[PDB]
RNA sequence: UUUUUUUUUUAAACUCCGAAACAAACAAAAAGGUGCGUGACGCACUCACGAGGGACUGCCAGUGAUAUACUGGAGGAAGGUGGGGAUGACGUCAAGUCCGCAUGGCCCUUAUGGGCUGGGCCACACACGUGCUACAAUGGCAAUUACAAUGGGAAGCAAGGCUGUAAGGCGGAGCGAAUCCGGAAAGAUUGCCUCAGUUCGGAUUGUUCUCUGCAACUCGGGAACAUGAAGUUGGAAUCGC
């Protein structure tokens, strides 16, 4: 599906980011909420994960 | 189909002579028939404690955990090995329930460690020797059942989210061996029970709340949770609150895949018309009145590594800051027992053990149970 | 170091490090060929390529380790292979080719 | 189950079989079911309660017949005007810059 | 060495029994993705090893039965093609043995639409007893060398 | 002592085409020499005038960078500065960093404490 | 060795490229960092958490050591004056914590007087007794 | 408690002194604005 | 606020101080957009060679003034 | 756990005396668990940079015209051209380039010169060449979790943070850079799909936006949602390794 631009693969050979790739952002945002974080807290946390 | 049958054949012909039963150095392979979970010491150590897998069922009617299945289904017996960990752990919860007539026990204890190292078979012998002494045990082995499949709606008054057939099948779970506990304890909180949305039926018309009535028991309880699908939650609810008020006999939570109560859920809640958001699994009703162990009741926690739930925190909420215990993994002697016992229960030929052997498969599966019992096969 | 088996890769157990069954063979075959497992308490940091050319580094590290630990165990390291440094490197691609060898499509 | 303007299988599941639906895509059933707080589950296995509350969901986004009749009108109206993108549409030709050199062959014929 | 490092590591082989095991891991491996296929032959290595017995020896046995003595080639004298016999190497009477028992597997999978561990275990089975897809190409190559045999002394290699 | 200099110095970084060491008499006298990685920018150009796409020839342009350290005090450091503004490395272009060290006036900021 | 007279220790840092062929300018010329260890500033453990919040990543919690570098202006000795007049504007505005931390301990403690219901009549009394 | 006040309120009031002490631009809105490209350097005498 | 697009759409710059007076002539600038002013008015939209005539409606309102003055021949093979 | 034999050591702090009644932990010091660092020592080690060594059929055995060689072996990181590159004879194709440049000759000089705007080089019954994406389960997708090297950065790269479903928008810690700046993917773990023109494959088209730019109609990039073509492994033939 590397021609599909609305999937990950399609997003990654345009070179390009939206919903279905997303940027790192979306990662900060995902574990902030997955550690039960405020979205405030600065990026690197200063939590150690195990 | 002729592949099995004869290391079935050999296998039914070897438990003929006692002989064949022996370990390292001579050592018996099993435990005395006599010795139930109870009286294990520190001399049934690296021994084995033979189950029968009717009976085990019966004691844990929730379902056997993974790892104990797949461990059968390669040794063809039902036989477990006793361990140091689980001897302590056993001890520990024995001197919080009982003093004897400077080591301080936990109440509540978060079994960590290395995937495979044995978290939930540990947790399954605890269950099953806590309900060998007559305890109240609510016993989970699956964990991650509670935050994944069937239907979430948002509670109308307090904010969470109710998975009722998710409630139903936790109480069906408790009632399946404590139907005769519960007939005889009494509920010490008389509030009405409120209503919630049923899976798939919404709410139900004109009734808002089920009054509890004063000769109900906790049996009447849970069936009342079971019966009718709107109330299944706030039965669950009450179930928790009223573990908390038992004085009888002791209470013990134990939850097998704990780690995936800190992480998000299947499910995810439309904010906006474009956007959906992930449900983290603290907002869960069942989760949240079960999740924390910042209380005076006797929880267990295990987590598992297996399940793709990630990287966690050090300092958990709602944890206290020392619950967190390593389980280990086999030392030396305990993958000695291991191999002696998968030799005799004929995994590996005879002809092509040896000391090198073991150690060679030891040392590459590096402690991990499920690769050691993998790797024993291919021992040449 | 002499020990008792432990065995660390930048400062994580080696069984996280390299959760693959082969990785960890290919590590732990040259303590087995000259049968001394079990005795080394071994820490090792590893850094740059891929996943089995790190295994294959720290495999070549290790050799060198135990034939600096006791040159009489040379024989079995050099009888196995695994003094030999493996030079393959990739390829740089040239120009007017589609890759190091692969040529464009030539039309008949 | 008649779910819009069109007919979602029985034996499929739900989040699969809602595109079907004309406007509905894989994102939008999605949505939908995550409204009404369903993970995924066969459609004959709905009940009438949530046979409501999912054709009030799919209600909510223009679908099936109406929208494919202002699609067509939209269309016609690029053509009525005589913009280049209606001629092109008139035309059979591709109207997004596309070669029409060697690869047209989606908007003409084999 | 590189394929196959946890046998090498419980390593009681010889040459010929790591030359079979490393042409049934590498045989089907495509695009450089080894450890998919590698997991499959250590599956069908494990169904018959939790049962006693030695595998390996029993895939040593399984791939003699399937090894071709005689092949033919295509050559072309006067204009007209002919059918020559040929003596087959050892390293490629191998080398075609593990082909066709792949080969019978993986179309035994796309037939009858199973695990793919089930059809290598069943083929390799099928070996074992002198029967099955791979038996039957054996037997047509010996047959079509036999057949043509008056063909040869046009030989060249 | 074979330890990193940290204090009041000179740091002089010297960027050539060429390496300094063809010409190490040129070089200012310095307490420690160190060395940066080559860094290379590739030229791919074609070789006829007109169409000979897949002839070409490859070019480089190779950077090198020389570190030094002149420890030095706070008295000494315009003497210093007079005479290093005046050098002549061959084929070069020299940087000095300068690492100086004064006392803060707190008079202005002690009523706020 | 250290400087001569009193007080906290700056650290300077200044850059010159010598370009040949009688154009001096270069774009590394202006840029001036200047460095300090907050503990030698003298400040309580508020006012050193209001300096971190205003300042942010340019303070080293491991070096203990504050970092300002200007380079927003065209001549190195402009980014000389700026660095330290932003670090007696970062000084000036981080003393402000004290005053704020006795003004909500002094608000805490006149809140917390109010729930007590033995003081407010002898206030009454004090207050009635001079008008 | 108080000592979560004490921590808390002695970092309020920093956004508009930051802004101040480094010259910074304040955008609380968010809104488009010719500061990005009145904070970069002409070009027109180099070309 | 009420605005959808933040960027107002392009119009030359003579088109945008005579207004309607400029739009009973010839065009040579088809990269401006139709304003909802310029309705009801006929312009001579230059497509490389000629002025095409274009009659100024609703529905031409937001479109640019070369869509409606082709510029290549619709053609034709023997 | 005790029995001995031999050697050393003997103001602080109480549950005490005296108070506070408002919780505090405050100008530093006073405890226990921790997370991220730093200095000093260094530069063992990796790496960088400069200069070198090492491989030459040098040694051994055999075949052979004792020659040149060839086939093995030892040692060695590397063995016989160690891998790869650069390096391209006389001439041939009146091979290509007057549209990179320069040039002899011929030709134009209110034009075949110079400028602007607009269009075209992007057309379209078809044919040919080079590629990209696929036709799927040796897979598609979601979550979790690992491992690079080459390079680039002031008309710039832009950390953290705020806003938007998203592309984007705001703002700017540091960096003219071994210092500062951009989640490698295949891989692995868990789960869904279960052989369908499908949760394969994303052509075509609609609507709503966004970036760059004086200007995105002909004729740009990108986002969101929807639309969901052909294609189910390809004849003769032909390419690369
Ligand atoms: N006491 C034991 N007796 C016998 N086999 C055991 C024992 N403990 C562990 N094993 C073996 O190790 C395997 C792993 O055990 P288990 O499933 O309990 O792991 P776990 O620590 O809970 O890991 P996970 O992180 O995967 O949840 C078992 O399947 C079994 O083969
Ligand atoms: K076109
Ligand atoms: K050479
Ligand atoms: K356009
Ligand atoms: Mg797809
Ligand atoms: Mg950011
Ligand atoms: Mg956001
Ligand atoms: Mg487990
Ligand atoms: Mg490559
Ligand atoms: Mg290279
Ligand atoms: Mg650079
Ligand atoms: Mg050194
Ligand atoms: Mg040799
Ligand atoms: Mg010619
Ligand atoms: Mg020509
Ligand atoms: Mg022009
Ligand atoms: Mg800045
Ligand atoms: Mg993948
Ligand atoms: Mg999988
Ligand atoms: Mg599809
Ligand atoms: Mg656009
Ligand atoms: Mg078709
Ligand atoms: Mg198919």
């Amino acid at each position: 599906g590397r021609g599909d631009s609305k999937t990950k693969k399609g997003k990654r050979f345009k070179g390009s980011y939206g919903n279905s790739r997303g940027k790192k952002q979306k990662m900060i945002e995902r574990i902030k909420d997955k550690l039960e974080l405020p979205r405030s807290t600065p990026w690197p946390l200063p939590f150690k994960l195990i | 189909d002729d592949l099995e049958a004869g290391r079935a054949k050999r296998l039914a012909d070897d438990e003929k002579t006692p002989s064949l039963d022996v370990g390292p150095n001579g050592r018996p392979l099993f435990t005395p028939r006599d010795v139930t979970l109870s009286k294990l010491s520190q001399k049934d150590i690296g021994s084995y404690f033979n189950f029968d897998e009717a009976a085990l069922k019966a004691v844990l009617p929730e379902g056997l955990a993974s790892g104990i299945e797949d461990e059968f289904k390669e040794s063809w017996r039902p036989a477990l090995l006793v361990r140091k960990s689980f001897l302590d752990l056993r001890d520990n919860f024995r001197r919080i329930a009982d003093p004897p007539m400077g080591v301080k026990p936990k109440k509540q204890i978060i079994l960590d460690g290395p995937v495979k190292s044995g978290k939930s078979i540990a947790l399954a012998m605890l269950v099953h020797w806590a309900r060998d002494e007559g305890w109240l045990v609510l016993y989970a082995p699956k964990g991650r059942d509670w935050t994944h499949g069937g239907y979430f709606y948002k509670n109308q008054h307090t904010g969470f989210w109710d998975t009722p057939l998710q409630a139903e099948s936790i109480l069906k779970d408790f009632v399946k061996f404590n139907e005769p506990r519960l007939r005889e304890l009494r509920c010490n909180v008389y509030d009405p029970i409120v209503l919630g949305e049923g899976a798939g039926v919404g709410y139900l018309k004109g009734q808002e709340t089920m009054p509890i009535p004063e000769d109900s028991t906790l049996y009447d309880l849970v069936q009342m949770g079971i019966n009718s699908t709107h109330a299944a939650v706030s039965v669950v609810v009450r179930l928790r609150k009223e573990l908390s008020l038992v004085k009888d006999v002791p209470v013990l939570i134990a939850i097998d895949q704990y780690n995936n109560w800190f992480t998000f859920s299947e499910f995810e809640e439309p904010v906006t018309p474009r956007s959906c958001r992930p449900i983290h699994a603290r907002e869960l009703t069942t989760v949240n009145a079960f999740r924390s162990m910042m209380h005076d009741d006797m929880m267990v926690g295990a987590f598992s590594h297996s399940t793709a739930v990630g990287k966690l925190r050090k300092d958990l909420p709602d944890v206290p800051a020392d619950a967190r215990q390593n389980f280990p993994r086999y030392s030396l002697d305990e993958a000695e027992a291991v191999c002696y016992y998968y030799l005799r229960q004929r995994l590996v030929r005879r002809e092509v053990f040896s000391e090198e052997n073991w150690k060679k498969i030891y040392y590459l599966a590096n402690g991990n149970g499920a690769e050691m019992r993998w790797l024993v096969p291919f021992m040449r | 170091v002499p020990g008792k088996g432990k065995f660390l890769v930048n400062d994580k157990e080696f069984d996280v490090y390299f959760p693959m069954l082969d990785h960890r063979a290919a590590l732990l075959r040259p303590l087995a060929e000259t049968k001394t497992l079990g005795s080394w308490d071994i820490n090792c940091t590893v850094t740059g390529g891929g996943t089995t050319g790190q295994v294959g580094a720290i495999q070549l590290g290790i050799s060198r380790a135990l034939q600096n630990w006791e040159p009489d165990m040379r024989t079995a390291l050099r009888a196995a292979g695994f003094l030999t440094r493996d030079s393959r490197v990739v390829e740089r691609k040239k120009p007017g080719k589609a890759k190091a060898r692969k040529s464009f499509q030539w039309v008949k | 189950i008649r779910v819009g303007n069109a007919e979602v299988p029985n034996h499929k599941p739900l989040k699969t079989g809602l595109q079907e639906v004309y406007g509905i895509g894989r994102r939008k059933s999605h949505q939908v079911l995550c409204g009404l707080g369903i993970t995924n589950k066969l459609a004959r296995d709905l009940t009438g309660k949530e046979l409501i509350d999912l054709r009030e969901e799919v209600g909510m986004h223009q679908h099936g017949d109406e929208l494919r009749r202002r699609v067509g009108s939209e269309i016609q109206r690029l053509v009525e005007v005589d913009c280049y993108r209606g001629s092109r549409h008139r035309h059979g030709m591709p109207c997004r810059g596309q070669r029409t050199k060697t690869n047209a062959r989606t908007k003409k014929g084999k | 060495x590189x394929x196959x490092x946890x046998x090498x590591x419980x390593g009681g082989l010889d040459g010929e029994q790591k030359l079979l095991i490393k042409k049934l891991v590498n045989f089907r491996m495509k695009e450089g993705k080894r450890t998919r296929v590698r997991a499959i032959v250590y599956q069908t290595f494990h169904r018959p090893a939790r049962t006693e017995r030695d595998v390996i020896k029993l895939m040593v046995d399984a791939v003699e039965n399937i090894k071709p003595i005689c092949e033919v080639a295509k050559v072309g004298v006067a204009g007209t093609i002919y059918d020559v016999p040929g003596i087959v190497a050892r390293d490629r009477q191998q080398t075609l043995a593990i082909r066709w028992i792949l080969e019978a597997a993986f179309k035994r999978r796309i037939s009858y639409r199973i695990s793919l561990e089930k059809c290598s275990f069943a083929e390799i089975l099928d070996a074992y007893q002198k029967r099955g897809s791979a038996r039957r190409k054996r037997e047509n190559l010996h047959g079509l060398a036999s057949t043509n045999r008056s063909f040869a002394h046009f030989r060249w290699w | 002592s074979t330890s990193k200099i940290k204090g009041t110095r000179i740091c002089i970084a010297i960027r050539s085409f060429d390496n300094p060491e063809k010409e190490a008499w040129c070089l200012p006298p310095h307490s420690r020499y160190a060395a940066m990685p080559d860094t290379r920018t590739l030229y791919t150009v074609l070789r006829s005038p007109h169409v000979d796409k897949k002839s070409r020839e490859q070019f480089e342009m190779r950077f090198k960078k020389r570190f030094l350290v002149i420890k030095a005090q706070s008295h000494e450091l315009s003497n210093k500065l007079f005479w290093l503004k005046r050098y002549r490395i061959l084929g070069a272009q020299y940087e000095l960093q300068f690492h100086c060290k004064t006392r803060l006036d707190m008079s202005p900021v002690l009523g706020s404490k | 060795d250290d400087p001569p007279g009193k007080g906290p220790i700056l650290r300077w840092q200044s850059r010159i490229v010598f370009a040949p062929g009688g154009d001096a300018w270069h774009p590394k010329n202006r840029k001036v960092k200047l460095s300090v260890t907050v503990k030698e500033l003298g400040l309580s453990k508020h006012q050193a958490r209001r300096l971190r919040e205003l300042v942010g990543k340019r303070y080293d919690s491991g070096k203990d050591e504050l970092t300002i570098t200007s380079e927003r202006f065209e001549h190195r000795e402009e980014n000389r004056k700026d660095c330290l007049r932003t670090l007696y504007g970062l000084i000036e505005e981080a003393a402000k914590a004290n005053k704020i931390a006795e003004d909500i301990r002094t608000a805490y403690v006149k809140q917390r007087l109010q729930a007590n219901p033995a003081f407010m009549q002898k206030l009454q009394a004090k207050i009635m007794r001079s008008k | 408690s108080l000592k979560n006040l004490v921590t808390s309120a002695v970092t309020v009031g920093v956004t508009e002194a930051r802004a101040r002490i480094f010259g910074h631009m304040l955008n609380p809105t968010g809104q488009r604005s010719p500061h990005k490209i009145l904070r970069k350097k002409l070009f027109g005498d180099k070309v | 606020m009420s605005r959808s697009v933040w960027k107002d759409p392009f119009v030359d710059a003579f088109l945008m101080k005579k207004k309607n007076a400029a739009l009973n002539r010839k065009i040579w600038s088809r990269r401006s957009t139709i304003l909802p002013e310029y309705v009801d008015s006929a312009v001579r939209i230059y497509n490389g060679k000629t002025h095409v005539r274009c009659k100024i409606t609703e529905g031409k309102v937001g479109h640019k003034f070369g869509e409606f003055a082709f510029t290549r021949k619709v053609k034709k093979h023997a």
